[PDB]
RNA sequence: AUGAUGUCAUACUUAUCC
């Protein structure tokens, strides 16, 4: 019984979605990430409809999708993190209607292993380097630099592993063309595995560690690290440099605390809930996703809660520090 | 700190797979659960032996190997033997070898997924359980009866066998075609 | 032992620990050398030093008996300097 | 006197099968074979 | 503070550097905790398995991911 | 070559007992280690049944001591006359008598 | 008990061992007393002496 | 490998330096040590290729001419996604041969 | 085995025959050393093992007590030394905590190995000190080696510094830092600080590229010595900065930052060696600076650099040389400034017959000149150094020759004008006409020159090849081989320009020398023929192949390493490419001659041989030639056979094995064992080469593997297992897994044994079976074995389970069975039991 | 009737190597 499998309707559920100038023009594309296929969407600004520009099956489980662009460039790249042991940089060609792989370097074995990188992938906002790390005990950072013929080239990756440390979510810090830092939520499970009484398992909170990559030394090191008050689920990269102050917003259960590195004090804000909620009061409230809208004048953020409450996140700031985080429920 | 074998066999639901070396493990419950799985295979018998599973066949000098019928029906073995006798060429055919490799291809006797290689694995040619009422050809030839086997004539007089009580054999209480005269 | 409590050299001085370490090295090794003073300077250069690594470096430097007493005397003086709000040991308050 | 042969074979080992008419065994393999035997099954059938 | 225990090296041999491989003298609880950590990492890595695990429960995806990340350290307790 | 192992010595003794004595080519075709001259030399040196390989006495020592001065060379001529007839035990006994009397 | 191999060597059937040369199989005659171990097979084949 | 069992590999971090093979060790694989089915090229470490250590063979260690590649049997067995297999140690090989 | 007349002093205790009556018997039996030192190679081997396994028994004390005198012996050999080094290693792989009292007592003899003329001696020494330091403890090493720092002799200080370098490579920089950082600040005496700084250096050389992380701390240590009142400390300090920066690949510039401003200042005021040292440091620094800051700073260095060309110091000239490379090889430097200021003094003082006779100065000079060419251009440098091709001495001619070679290699010959090109070709011929020694430099030089000139060389050919023939006589022994090789490398140029008469010449003229009795010549001749074949094609060969090939055939007896090489190569090229020109009879004769070429001691010979044998296998067809392979006596155990096996493989590829297999499988029947395992190997390599096509033949091989894997003798299980491996990788994903499971049954018992080759074989086997069958079945065989407290089954099944674990760790999740939860722990994973 | 160790040949592997 020799069979032949065929696909009639492709998967419409999207696991990740990025936006940017992937086509290299003024129109922005919507790179959606399905289960076993990659999709490139292009929304019509006049007609108000989103058309599928390209649809290619990657023949694998893509676990991370991010976009990046070099300084002074006019097109956004496509970093694709899959279940394979290699990192693939894709560049879509509108003249050929296909995604051309720029670089492909192997880092480990295949499969969705805990020691195999591909679950988390963060890119620098300046386009100087990309950081790919696993769920635990594996972290790699490769440098991206343009060639003489304006071709994107990758360098040797830098190993930044840490034993008995679990990574929840990683995000690159927005630096003003300085040394790029990669902030991530860390959790050391070495003490909890060596205590049968369970006392070391309790009172073990997540630690926000910011690992800086020294470009002059060509090596990454954990520069800053600080424990958190509660366990966090996701982070929000705040734009810094010339546009706004540097820092990151850590989303947690019924609380949000943006804590920048240096002398910036930690400012926390609880998550607002609906009036006369019919749900159980013992259950918490966390964020599901977050969007960032950056402009030349100012910048805003839009994060949806567990109940789908999309709130307009705004952060008042001083000359060099942050003042307060002012949130307002936009819609449902 | 280590439970006995009787306590480990009384606690396990399938005590027909417990061994004497399983009590010296660090977790006998997980080993007993994994050893009683549906499609699991046991470990080799060289875990306690000291012959390294390859030193027991010292004096055994049997046939090194046997060629299949698809290679023996091509005439290459006789030509190779003639060339070896001349040294101590043929050019028979080119399409007959392709025909013996494609059309006259014989599927070999494979094994089951749990059929692991034993130590000897040549003197225990066991095969199901050819019981009462079912016999092989040749022994029919020694018996020499043309198409009941005649001592089921005496299974009339002396009675149905104690050893296989459920028995039926043809013509008596079992009302037979080819070889098989009882079920 | 006495090398299990976590300490920190950033909250203690360094100029007040040189004479006690010099007297301990002159009592242990007999004479005055330049490798032991450099090892004592390198052991206190870090803001978070290691007591077990310093004991191993000085645990065998002598013979394996005076070095343990030297480590036990240097850990208690550093603990008394870090526990005090000034950052000085007990031998510096009198003189 | 084959002391080493009896030690390697497993002789002079304390073992007893109470199911096989409270008999004693000189080895662990002999105790395992005596638990499933004709006398042990006969005693189990006579016990009920 | 004589400890007489300097696990440094011998002849550039062994020196386990991987995580989850195990040894011949590995205990049952340590192997069970390593298998549970590998199962948690495989649940966090596979997107379809995480979706099938979150569709059954009434919790969200990020809450289940944070619960699986928080339960990775000391899952059993006694190694 | 010519290590003269015990399993080869037993095969050479069996070939000398079975085939014969004056047929050296017939005995060399069943050993695959030595030639016919080496097999005949081994049969005349160590595999001979009349060779007295032991029992060194004082009469034979006095006979060999009263013969090495009359003929200094030609030890093979005094091999059958002394009674050893091995052509190497005479030189070994002469070396032992020269080393023991030197001190 | 002498058996020939397929590579120009001898193999002992009673001793169940290999022989490197022709002198090796010829020295396992006085030695390799597998002939004394055949008394159990002779008693199993015939119960009488 | 099958010729030298006491040799140890480098297994360092993979860089951007493409590996090379000497003229005496041309065509031989690094892991599988075979001559057929080349599927993946060999990448060297950053410390293993610097200055006078660049352009040298991985297995032979001599003057590299052509680029080295990995076997397809080692590629399908995931033996090529490991670290840089640069021959660092050299024991029981080409030591007594220099005296003769 | 015999005692040298001196060694009696050591081994006298063995001479006395008193025997059989404690420790005295261990020293007495320890004379097995003597068996290692002097004797037959087998005695050395067996002795060496016997003493390895007795390490734990005898202990380090008696050994070293009875060794260190020998390795200390004034009469010691080269070999004997090296061997005692070996025994020290092999015993130090075992003894760990034991050696602590003897560490210094070892190093004292060993540290002289680090400074030595022999290189292999040095890499050995570094290795065994690595094994010692890592073997002993850090504190053991440190506390050990202090008193040698202030030792009066500087020798021990130096070699001790390299010792700290080795131990620091062992135990890492950060562990040893506080020791050093304590040392360089020692206020007692300067000699210490000098030592410690030298230690910084030798760490820089040894660790090299890997210094990078701690570079900052290291600098922060060393910086305080630059200003010291003593001189040495300053000199060696700045030198150590140099070594750092040189291992400091284009980065960490700011770590050197605070070091600069003093250095530059010192550049002004210094006379003598220290000055040059600073120039060394700054030299390696400049490539690490910014082209703007380094603009200024560089332009300052250039002055002193100019002025200092003229010093007689050769240390000076080395330094300032490499400097000129780095400073003037900077992208931020202007050509004309170099052309005027530098080149005339450069070629004046630096190009002289003092330099070239030396080695390092030779090389470094070559490099620097090459780079100056890389900037100012080609015609300048070459144009100035051409006239020296005609200079008397060789080594000088060799120097300018290789220089021209590299130059025209990089920049290309396009820049060169006409007249200078005449002087070129004439120079190269002239220099080539007088060769005192045999070497490539002149030849590769010529070839690169011509291939670079392209067809601008065409007017020069008749002069070339005239010289080529006349030299092609002169002296066969010396120059025949060389003129021949010259043809070989000039082939393509003598082709593309379409001079056909010249191809007639070389064709039949070279054809005539094939009767040359000198092998070292004949080899070069055949090589030349080869190169001529790769330019002019088959049917256009002026010596038609009908002539040539049978004329080649008898040469295969020639034994010679170069004849056999080139010969077999050429027979390969022609046998592969045309192959029709020659009748089959000739071919099969070639076969029966090729058969014994497999006695070659060289691997490449066998290489070309087997590949050829495949080519002619295509020229004829399988059955006959594979039968001629199966004729083989197998006679040699150590290889000499399995190459024929490889021929069986490649032959089975060249025409479909779909034909060949039944003959082989029948030939396993033969009672001769070594050829049985032979055909097993043939299956192994066979599947390795066929790959996917095994989707069918698996079945055919399956029962035979059953017969083989069922063990007659270990080699059967081993080789058959390898077959299972390559089959298992090859068939992957095509749906044949069932029979592979059946074979896995018979594979499985072989798991247990101590024989290295069969256990590693079985490992490869079960790995391939892992990927092919899928992990689930594997793990279902590997479960119960884990548990087993018996010191064997657990070792192995855990080794296996690890092999299964590392790969496919992601896919294992489903297959871990249900394991009930005990009191303190919950062993049920309930996530999988959530049901919609 | 395996297995034990030990003197002592004999084959085999490592594409071992001038």
């Amino acid at each position: 019984m020799f069979l032949y499998n065929l696909t009639l309707q492709r998967a419409t559920g999207i696991s990740f979605a990025i936006h940017g100038n992937f086509s290299g023009t003024k129109q922005q594309e919507i790179v959606v990430s399905r289960g076993k296929i990659l999709e490139l969407l292009r929304p019509d600004p006049n007609t108000g409809k989103v058309h599928t520009l390209l649809t290619v099956e990657v023949f694998g489980v893509i676990r991370s999708l991010m976009a990046f662009r070099l300084t002074g460039g006019t097109k956004d790249y496509i970093v694709v993190g899959s279940d394979s042991g290699r990192i693939v940089i894709l560049e879509y060609q509108p003249s050929k209607n296909m995604f051309e792989k720029i670089h492909q370097e192997t880092f480990g074995k295949s499969g969705c292993r805990r020691i195999v990188p591909g679950q988390f992938l963060a890119v620098d906002p300046k386009g100087r380097a990309v950081m790919i790390s696993a769920i635990e005990k594996q972290k790699l950072v490769y440098i991206l630099n343009r060639d003489a013929a304006a071709r994107l080239t990758i360098s040797s990756p830098l190993e930044a592993h840490k034993a008995n440390t679990l990574v929840y979510h990683v995000v690159g810090v927005d630096v003003g063309f300085e040394n790029p830092m990669f902030a991530c939520l860390e959790m050391d499970y070495e003490e909890a595995d060596n205590d049968p009484t369970g006392e070391a398992a309790a009172n073990t909170q997540q630690t926000l560690t910011f690992y800086e990559l020294d470009l002059g030394l060509n090596h990454v090191v954990r520069k800053y690290s600080e424990p958190l008050e509660e366990h966090g689920n996701f982070l929000i990269t705040v734009p810094g440099g010339s546009d706004g102050p540097s820092g990151v917003l850590i989303c947690s259960e019924n609380y949000i605390t943006y804590k920048n590195f240096g002398d910036q004090p930690d400012i926390r804000c609880p998550i607002p809930r609906r009036r006369n909620d019919l749900d159980d009061p013992e259950r918490g409230m966390i964020f599901v996703c977050s969007a960032t809208h950056k402009t030349k004048s100012m910048f805003f953020f839009l994060a949806q809660t567990e109940q789908g409450d999309i709130f307009k996140i705004t952060l008042e700031t001083d000359e060099d520090m942050v003042t307060e985080i002012r949130l307002k429920y936009f819609d449902t | 700190n280590r439970f006995t074998v009787a306590e480990l066999k009384q606690l396990v639901a399938r005590p027909d797979v417990v061994e004497m070396h399983d009590v010296t493990a660090q977790d006998p419950k997980l080993l007993v659960h994994l050893k009683a799985t549906r499609n699991s295979v046991p470990v080799p018998r060289h875990w306690c032996f000291k012959r390294k599973y390859l030193q027991g066949k010292r004096g055994i000098e049997k046939p090194p190997f046997e060629l299949p019928d698809f290679i023996k029906r091509t005439g290459i073995q006789e030509m190779r033997e003639a060339l070896q006798e001349k040294e101590e060429k043929i050019d028979i055919d080119y399409q007959k070898l392709h025909d013996a490799f494609f059309k006259w291809q014989t599927k070999p006797k494979l094994t089951i997924h749990g059929d692991l290689y034993y130590e000897g694995k040549e003197f225990e040619t066991r095969l199901k359980e050819k019981k009462p009422g079912d016999l092989s050809d040749e022994l029919r030839i020694s018996l020499g009866m043309p198409v009941p086997p005649p001592w089921l004539i005496a299974m009339q007089r002396y009675g149905p066998p104690p050893s296989y009580p459920n028995l039926k054999i043809p013509g008596l209480n079992s009302p037979l075609y080819g070889d098989v005269f009882g079920t | 032992e006495c090398l299990e409590k976590k300490v920190d050299m950033s909250k203690v001085n360094l100029e007040v620990i040189k004479p006690w370490i010099t007297k301990r090295v002159t009592e242990i090794l007999g004479f005055e050398d330049d490798v032991v003073i450099e090892f004592i300077f390198n052991q206190l250069e870090v803001k978070n030093p290691d007591s077990k690594m310093m004991q191993i470096n000085l645990t065998g430097f002598l013979n394996g008996k005076n070095a343990r007493e030297f480590m036990g005397e240097l850990w208690p003086l550093l603990l008394s300097a870090q526990e005090n709000i000034a950052g000085i040991p007990s031998a510096f308050l009198e003189l | 006197i084959p002391y080493w042969l009896y030690k390697l074979h497993g002789l002079n080992i304390n073992y007893n099968c109470e199911i096989c008419g409270n008999y004693t065994y000189r080895g662990p393999k002999a105790f395992q074979r005596h638990f499933a035997e004709w006398r042990h099954a006969h005693g189990m059938r006579c016990l009920g | 503070m004589t400890d007489r225990y300097t696990i440094h090296s011998q002849l550039e041999h062994l020196q386990s550097k991987y995580i989850g491989t195990g040894h011949a003298d590995t205990t049952k609880w340590e192997w069970l905790v390593n298998q549970h950590r590998d199962s948690y990492c495989s649940y966090m890595g596979h997107f379809d398995l995480l979706n099938y695990f979150a569709i059954a429960e009434n919790e969200s995806k990020a809450r289940v991911r944070f619960n699986l990340m928080e339960k990775m350290l000391q899952p059993c307790g006694p190694p | 070559g010519g290590v003269w192992r015990n399993t080869e010595d037993e095969i050479l003794k069996a070939a000398v007992m079975k085939y014969g004595k004056n047929q050296w080519s017939r005995i060399a075709s069943l050993l695959h280690r030595k030639s016919a001259k080496q097999c005949k030399a081994r049969w005349y040196e160590w595999l001979d049944p009349s060779i007295k390989k032991t029992e060194w006495s004082r009469e034979e020592e006095e006979k060999l001591l009263h013969l090495a001065k009359l003929m200094p060379t030609q030890w093979r001529t005094i091999a059958p006359i002394i009674g050893r007839t091995a052509a190497q035990c005479l030189e070994h006994y002469e070396f032992l008598l020269d080393k023991a009397a030197q001190r | 008990y002498f058996m020939k191999n397929h590579l120009g060597s001898y193999e002992c059937k009673l001793c169940l061992t290999l022989h490197n040369n022709e002198g090796s199989y010829l020295a396992h005659t006085q030695g390799k007393k597998h002939q004394t171990n055949l008394a159990r097979r002779a008693a199993k084949e015939a119960k009488e002496a | 490998a099958k010729h030298h069992p006491d040799l140890i590999f480098c297994r360092k971090q993979a860089g951007v330096a493409i590996g090379r093979l000497c003229e005496k060790c041309d065509g031989k694989c690094v892991i599988c040590d075979s001559y057929v089915r080349p599927c993946t090229l060999v990448r060297i470490c950053d410390e293993c290729n610097y200055g006078s250590y660049q352009g040298r063979c991985v297995i032979c260690g001599g003057p590299g001419v052509s680029d080295a590649y990995y076997c397809k049997e080692c590629t399908i067995q995931e033996k090529d996604r490991d670290g840089c297999p640069k021959i660092v140690n050299l024991g029981s090989s080409k030591t007594d041969l220099f005296y003769e | 085995p015999f005692l040298k007349p001196d060694d009696i002093q050591y081994f006298d205790k063995l001479l006395v025959d008193v025997d059989e009556s404690e420790e005295q018997k261990e020293r007495k039996i320890m004379k097995l050393l003597l068996k290692i030192k002097n004797g037959t190679p087998p005695m050395r081997k067996a002795a060496l093992r016997q003493i390895t396994d007795k390490a734990r028994e005898f202990g380090a004390g008696p050994l070293f007590n009875q060794i260190l005198p020998l390795l200390m012996s004034p009469t010691l050999e080269d070999q004997e030394r090296h061997l005692l080094v070996k025994v020290i290693d092999r015993i130090l792989y075992k003894l760990d905590d034991l050696v602590r009292p003897y560490v210094h007592k070892i190093l004292v003899v060993i540290e002289p190995l680090l400074i030595d003329e022999d290189y292999y001696a040095r890499v050995e020494g570094r290795e065994i000190i690595s094994n010692l330091a890592k073997a002993a403890g850090l504190a053991t090493m440190i506390s050990t080696m202090r008193p040698d720092i202030d030792n009066m002799d500087e020798y021990v200080r130096n070699t001790t510094a390299r010792a700290f370098a080795v131990v620091a490579s062992a135990l890492g920089i950060p562990s040893l830092l506080p020791f050093l950082k304590a040392v360089c600040k020692s206020k007692k005496s300067w000699q210490a600080r000098h030592t410690g700084i030298k230690i910084v250096q030798q760490i820089a050389i040894l660790m090299g590229c890997a210094i990078l992380p701690h570079l900052r701390s290291l600098v922060e240590i060393i910086e305080h010595g630059l200003v010291d009142e003593q001189q040495k400390v300053r000199t060696i300090s700045a030198l150590a900065i140099a070594a750092l920066a040189e291992a400091a690949t284009p980065y960490g510039i700011e770590s050197f930052d605070s070091v600069l401003k003093p250095l530059w200042k010192g550049i002004r005021q210094h006379r003598g060696k220290g000055l040059a040292a600073f120039l060394k440091a700054i030299g390696y620094l400049i490539p690490l600076m910014d082209a703007e800051y380094a603009n200024y700073y560089t332009r300052e260095v250039m002055l002193i650099l100019i002025r200092e060309f003229q010093s007689p110091d050769e240390e000076m000239k080395k330094i300032v040389l490499k400097v000129v490379k780095q400073c003037c090889g900077t992208d931020g430097v202007e050509a004309n400034y170099i052309k005027t200021e530098i080149l005339p003094p450069f070629f004046k003082h630096f190009w002289q017959h003092r330099m070239a006779l030396d080695r390092r100065n030779y090389r470094q000079l070559v490099d620097t000149t090459v780079e100056l060419a890389n900037k100012v251009g080609a015609a300048e440098i070459i144009s100035r150094i051409v006239d020296d091709l005609k200079d008397e001495a060789e080594q000088y001619r060799k120097m300018v020759m290789e220089t021209i070679e590299k130059i025209m290699g990089n920049l290309g010959a396009a820049d060169i004008d006409h007249k200078l090109e005449e002087q070129l070709i004439d120079g190269i011929l002239y220099a080539f006409q007088e060769q005192t020694t045999e070497d490539s430099v002149m030849l590769n030089g010529f070839g690169t020159v011509v291939n670079a000139l392209g067809k601008r060389v065409k007017p020069y050919l008749p002069q070339i090849c005239g010289t080529v023939l006349w030299r092609l006589n002169n002296k066969s022994a010396k120059v025949r081989q060389q003129a021949a090789d010259l043809i070989s490398r000039t082939a393509v140029v003598m082709k593309t320009c379409q001079e056909e008469k010249l191809m007639g010449h070389l064709g039949v003229v070279l054809y005539e020398y094939l009767g040359e009795e000198y092998p070292e010549v004949l080899g070069s001749i055949l090589g030349a023929l080869k190169a001529i074949v790769n330019v002019i094609g088959m049917h256009k060969m002026t010596p038609p192949i009908k002539d040539l090939l049978p004329r080649l055939t008898p040469i295969l007896k020639n034994r010679h390493e170069k004849v056999q090489e080139n010969c077999i190569d050429l027979v390969g090229r022609i046998a592969d490419r045309g192959a029709e020109y020659v009748s089959a009879r000739e071919w099969m004769r070639i076969c029966f001659e090729l058969l014994e070429l497999l006695k070659a001691h060289k691997k490449a010979i066998r290489r070309a041989t087997v590949n050829t044998f495949g080519y002619i296998a295509k020229a004829i067809g399988p059955h006959d030639v594979l039968a001629t392979l199966l004729n083989n006596l197998k006679v040699q155990e150590r290889q000499n056979r399995v190459c024929t096996t490889v021929a069986i493989a490649i032959v089975a590829e060249t025409c479909s094995p779909f034909t060949v297999l039944p003959a082989l499988m029948n030939e396993y029947r033969v009672p001769e064992l070594n050829v049985q395992n032979g055909v097993l190997k043939s299956l192994s390599f066979l599947f390795e080469y066929i790959g996917e096509m095994g989707k069918d033949y698996i079945y055919a091989v399956t029962p035979l593997l059953e017969d083989a894997l069922m063990d007659r003798d270990l080699v059967h299980r081993q080789t058959a297992s390898a077959v299972v491996q390559h089959m298992s990788l090859g068939v992957y994903g095509f749906g044949c897994e069932d029979s592979l499971n059946h074979l896995l049954n018979y594979v499985w018992p072989n798991v247990f044994e101590t024989s290295p080759h069969v256990i590693q074989a079985v490992m490869g086997a079960l790995e391939g079976l892992r990927v092919a069958i899928g992990p689930c079945r594997m793990l279902q065989y590997c479960l119960q074995g884990l548990f087993h407290p018996a010191r064997k089954v657990r070792d192995v099944y855990w080794k296996i389970y690890n092999s299964i674990y590392i790969g496919s760790q992601d896919a294992l999740i489903a297959h871990y069975p249900r394991i009930y939860n005990d009191d303190k722990n919950t062993y049920i994973r309930y996530e999988l039991d959530y049901i919609l």
